[PDB]
């Protein structure tokens, strides 16, 4: 099964990039910090379950 | 015309089996996906 | 509240980077140490 995918992004400081990314997995907000951050995408497929 | 009528009667006989074959396809889709989510080693001779 | 100390770094991003670097020290070894161990699950995929 596919695994190890990765996503990068740039957004200007305080452009809601963290808000969008945290909304993708459903969390209202993560942590607005400095430097590279890290988060998830919990991708579920019912066909492969 | 005998050949044509034989062909058309054969295909109209196939018509009824078309729907049984379609439900066979659907139930086997269900079964194959279930077997995948049961994680069974499909043999090399298995036809996908 | 002050958020500029990273640019105010006396030694530059290196002090940050090395910190971040240690990350894929640890986790990498972790997954490595997991991988071969996780390999044992294959025993079930192979029926008697």
């Amino acid at each position: 099964l596919p695994s190890g995918k990765n996503i990068l992004v740039f957004g200007e400081d305080g452009s809601g990039k963290t808000t969008l990314m945290t909304k993708l997995q459903g969390a209202e907000h993560g942590k607005k910090g400095r430097g590279l951050e890290y988060l998830y995408l919990s991708v579920h497929d019912e066909d492969r379950d | 015309t005998s050949d044509a009528v034989t062909f058309i009667t054969y295909v109209q006989s196939l018509k009824r089996k078309i729907k049984q074959f379609e439900k066979q396809v659907e139930l086997y889709r269900n079964g194959q996906r279930l077997l995948e989510k049961q994680r069974f080693q499909f043999p090399p001779s298995w036809l996908y | 509240f002050y958020r500029n100390a990273l640019t105010r770094m006396p030694d530059g991003p290196v002090a940050l980077e090395e910190s971040y670097s240690a990350v894929m020290g640890i986790v990498s070894e972790v997954e490595q140490y997991v991988k071969v161990w996780l390999q044992y699950q294959c025993l079930w995929d192979m029926q008697a």
